[PDB]
RNA sequence: AUGACCCACCAAU
RNA sequence: AAUAUGAAUUAAUGCGAAGUUGAAAUACAGUUACCGUAGGGGAACCUGCGGUGGGCUUAUAAAUAUCUUAAAUAUUCUUACA
RNA sequence: AGCGUUAAUCAUAAUGGUUUAAAGGAUCCGUAGAAUGAAUUAUAUAUAAUUUAGAGUUAAUAAAAUUAAUUAAAGAAUUAUAAUAGUAAAGAUGAAAUAAUAAUAAUAAUUAUAAGACUAAUAUAUGUGAAAAUAUUAAUUAAAUAUUAACUGACAUUGAGGGAUUAAAACUAGAGUAGCGAAACGGAUUCGAUACCCGUGUAGUUCUAGUAGUAAACUAUGAAUACAAUUAUUUAUAAUAUAUAUAUAAAUAAUAAAUGAAAAUGAAAGUAUUCCACCUGAAGAGUACGUUAGCAAUAAUGAAACUCAAAACAAUAGACG
RNA sequence: UAGGUAGUAGGUUUAUUAAGAGUUAAACCUAGCCAACGAUCCAUAAUCGAUAAUGAAAGUUAGAACGAUCACGUUGACUCUG
């Protein structure tokens, strides 16, 4: 998948939150939809939906060769007191230098050190991690001990 | 600064007569078979 | 700075500082012998009659130098260790003399920071 | 306020020129912090902090910059859950030291 | 301006001075503002049917749903530009409120100018009780106007007595004539019945046509008293 | 206060 | 072959508490200033050419205005009312 | 039982930047890049196999634009030059001087030859070009548009070095040479005036083949992609039941947010990602020297010693013109 | 310091060697090999740690001292010994 599509992403959603757009597309792919399912788990988003460029989806409508360049994920930004719930979303990963972290070091990271020049997970934030083609929480990918590239720190 | 880049002016002028005082020495005696 | 360009080496400003009383090579105090002696005017807004010499050190590097305190054996041709520090207003002497050793002597009564100034604590009857 | 002495999490506010990047600090480690921080954060409260002031280090500009953090970029627990959805937890009481 | 915090924030504001000593005693709103928390969320929210012309807002032509070729006899198989030219501002984008029945409107009002030019009561009345059954180009309450005409051809075309838009306007067109052509008598019959009965008039419309631009003639006179004459010496 | 000096003007779109 | 040190003479530059001549720049700085280049000049500089604004957004009138119930009705109106 | 000071070392800010303060390459093409880069699935994190969103290619329909090179034309004037008739001044300037002005009959006039450069309005450089640049006309050649449709199947993002083009001046040949105008010389002004002003007016400005490769080559702003709130105008363009009010793009002008030392930037100087170039106090210095290139002027490359705690920018008052 | 390299680059076959290899020596092929991710050339320097110093950490410095490695005992070369 491409980090430049991810970094993409991560500042469209930035730019949407800042201007406190309610509903915002990203484009469909695997990459996009995981990332955009686990933020929308741990409550920074507040709906995640397949759509088109038009709009999203009413009813169910299948994924073919002849639509896929149309379709799109629409997802829904969260707004608490006047304020973005997704205030900050931004790449560790660059697509000109991958980290790649041992799980010991992800556990040291969510224990309050500082590794590699990340700095340590605050209260409230959340760390992406790329395991064997699945993006997860760091926390879980820690439970899972699977050692991969680390992605975004949500915040 | 334009003043400043002024002053280069007044050093590359005076750079340029010392050039052409340079240039009679120059295609002369040391520049030939020295 | 793309880090291409950072791995080639493109950072910091590393700040090495370059040393001020080079001339001393690398040494502290090293001795001399004083050439020229004169008396100077310094870069205003100062002014006072500056004392000072154009000692030669052993490094065969001349220097020009400054004698401090009040009172001086600057004679031409004594030998000296020369020291280092800029004298501000002299806009030459970068480095200064020690007065306490060589043919250079202690200022007289002088009372306070006589280790700066040389002198052997003035003893009494 | 964190438990009512240091700030929540590591902040990095970008104020006119000020560039400050206070980070909390375990409790007892003291106020480490630049002299106009230390004394707002003598007054403020917090008793265990930790930063540096990088592009200009303009005083005032340091303390309106400071106070602006606190506000701006230090959200506290409660709005980080109801916001998210869901509920963070303390751990370090959990654990009574 | 940019969405202020300091303005639906004054509870929490007052608060912490109340919890503190700032203040002593409570702003009195001060529980009125809790009880009814202020809406903070200022989201621009997004738009997803015309509230109007019934279209839809949202939607995309894969094309699958689609098979015959175009009338530019052609079957389209790939996606078009537009077809992939991410439209979300559309969303948000407020839609147009396109109504034939402005159509109407407009052309009624282009084939009698003359209803134009007639008095309309265009301040609304409380318009909650104004159920009006439009079998008939007249309503209790509300006068003729070509409005009326539209709201006409509407039953004709809901109830479909007639049939297109362009028919039934017209069965309402010479109904409204006659309402019109009757109303023409009746005006001339007051007076005509009335002149023939003991039945004086200060001021006709002749007569406003006559005074105000008798009135009118006084200043230009006098104009070019000046403007004629100032030339005179103004080039002898 | 440091702090003895300052020198140029020519005629219109 | 290379490096280093010397050389009559000669070049540039730096510093200096108060010498000389002119007044180039900053105001429309009294020829708009600079840029590239060329020529000329005790010296700042002057001149030719193209370029730039880091100077002209420094931008501020062709003057001319039309009636219908002037009211006992409009106006008054405080739960309306009815 | 050390304290100084000196001499070193480590720390003390890049959790930087480059419109305007050091600090974007003249421009683009494009090689390497141990540079980065679509989708989907399936293997053990690379293969294979699929996909069409990038990026391409070929039509067909729209609609026209000339931006290059070359060839062929047009025009107002200018000088000069006779012809002609006409008389005494002309012309220039703040005002005046002069020059080959004019009693050799001038200037003005009106005809008439010749020679050159240039190209008014339109005309907004809107635009067109990579940037240089670029609006007298046509001819040929070539590039450049939108929208569908067929295909291709990530084929790309842009780039060290290299190459290509590269204003004005300059240069080397050859022709040309009206006007302009370095230099020159003369007349002014002035205290002085190798200036501004004025008169002649040569190198040059033109072409042709070169050479050279620098400009405030500036939007003082490298290229690419994804994204973000409005309005008004261009305007492209589809559509409508063309002449309407609509949907798209594109540009231009005001802004929101955001950024910013501020001035202000405003779809970038915002949010992000990628790649290249470049900067690290001021002087000394883009100097010296070496080396390459050039017919040359020069161009690129590019130090150190010595000396300071200075030096620079946006916003503010105030004095000044 | 921008081109360097000719045993150079590789191949093959001998000499010697405890022994592979242009490592030498030898013989004969081929045309290489290295280089702007810095070759060749020049200059400077003994190298290093679970050692010492500095800092928050990355690091940064040192090399006296502890200890590890090298190299030399006035220079050069060679020879025996072993």
């Amino acid at each position: 998948m491409s980090l430049v599509k991810l970094a993409n992403t991560c500042a469209h959603l930035q730019n949407c939150s800042k201007v406190r757009v309610a509903l915002t597309s990203i484009p469909y792919t695997k990459l996009q939809l995981q990332f955009a399912y686990n933020l929308y788990q741990q409550g920074f988003l507040s709906s995640l939906q397949k759509g088109s460029t038009m709009g999203p989806d009413k009813d169910f409508v299948e994924v073919t060769p002849d639509n896929i360049s149309t379709r799109r994920l629409w997802v829904g930004l969260k707004y608490r007191d006047n304020k973005p719930v997704l205030s900050s979303c931004k790449l560790i990963s660059k697509p000109n230098s991958r980290i790649h972290l041992p799980m010991e070091d992800m556990k040291k990271l969510c224990s309050g050190v500082t590794i590699r020049n990340i700095k340590p997970l605050q209260p409230g934030e959340l760390i992406l991690v790329r395991a064997h083609n699945n993006i997860m929480d760091i926390n879980e990918a820690i439970s899972k001990k699977l050692d991969g590239e680390v992605l975004c720190r949500v915040k | 600064d334009s003043v400043m880049r002024k002053r280069k002016k007044k050093m590359k002028k005076h750079k340029l007569r010392k050039r052409r005082k340079r240039e009679k020495a120059e295609r002369r005696k040391l520049s030939q078979g020295r | 700075a793309t880090l291409n360009q950072i791995k080639r080496g493109s950072g910091p400003p590393r700040r090495k500082k370059i040393s001020t009383a080079p001339q001393l090579d690398q040494c502290p105090q090293r001795k001399g012998v004083v050439l020229r002696v004169m008396v100077l005017k310094p870069k205003k807004p100062n002014s006072a009659q500056r004392k000072a010499c154009r000692v030669r050190l052993t490094n065969g590097n001349v220097v020009s130098a400054y004698i401090p305190g009040e009172g001086h054996d600057a004679q031409e041709h004594s030998i000296v260790y020369v020291r280092g520090g800029r004298c501000q207003d002299l806009p030459g002497v970068k480095y200064h003399v020690i007065r306490g050793a060589g043919d250079l002597s202690g200022v007289v009564n002088r009372i306070s920071s006589r280790s700066k100034y040389g002198a052997k604590k003035p003893s009494k009857s | 306020r964190y438990e009512n002495r240091t700030i929540y999490g590591d902040i990095d506010f970008r104020y006119h020129g000020v560039k400050l990047h206070l980070r909390s600090a375990k409790p007892g480690f003291g106020l480490r912090v630049n002299h106009v921080i230390f004394e707002i954060c003598e007054c403020a409260g917090i008793k265990d902090l930790s930063g540096k002031v990088y592009k200009s280090r303009n005083d005032m500009n340091i303390a309106k910059g400071t106070i602006e953090a606190f506000t701006k970029a230090q959200k506290t627990l409660d709005e980080v859950a109801l916001g998210r959805g869901k509920k963070l937890v303390d751990v370090r009481k959990v654990y009574y030291s | 301006m940019k969405i202020q915090t300091n303005a639906v924030n004054v509870l929490q504001r007052t608060s912490a001075y109340l919890k503190s000593g700032l203040l002593k005693e409570t702003p009195a709103w001060y529980n009125v503002v809790a009880s009814i928390p202020p809406s903070t969320k200022f989201t621009r929210e997004p738009r997803f049917k015309n509230p109007s012309n019934g279209h839809i807002i949202g939607k995309l032509v894969d094309v699958t749903e689609q098979p015959h070729a175009n009338n530019k006899g052609l079957y389209k198989t790939r996606p078009n530009s537009s077809d992939k030219r991410v439209g979300v501002k559309r969303l948000y984008r407020p839609p147009k409120l396109t109504y034939v029945e402005d159509r109407l409107r407009s052309l009624f009002y282009k084939q009698h100018p003359w209803e134009l030019s007639r008095p309309k009561i265009l301040v609304e009345n409380e318009i909650g009780d104004e159920n009006y059954d439009w079998s008939h180009m007249l309503q209790i309450g509300r006068p003729l106007d070509g409005e009326s005409v539209i709201q006409r051809t509407m039953y004709l075309i809901k109830t479909k007595q007639y049939g297109d838009m362009v028919e039934a306007y017209d069965h309402a067109r010479y109904e409204f004539y006659a309402l019109r052509m009757q109303e023409e008598t009746e005006q001339q019959v007051a007076l005509e019945e009335a002149e023939m009965f003991g039945s004086l008039f200060g001021v006709s419309a002749i007569e406003h046509g006559i005074q105000k631009e008798q009135e009118v003639l006084d200043v230009w006179e006098k104009k070019v008293v000046e403007e004629t004459e100032l030339m005179a010496a103004r080039t002898s």
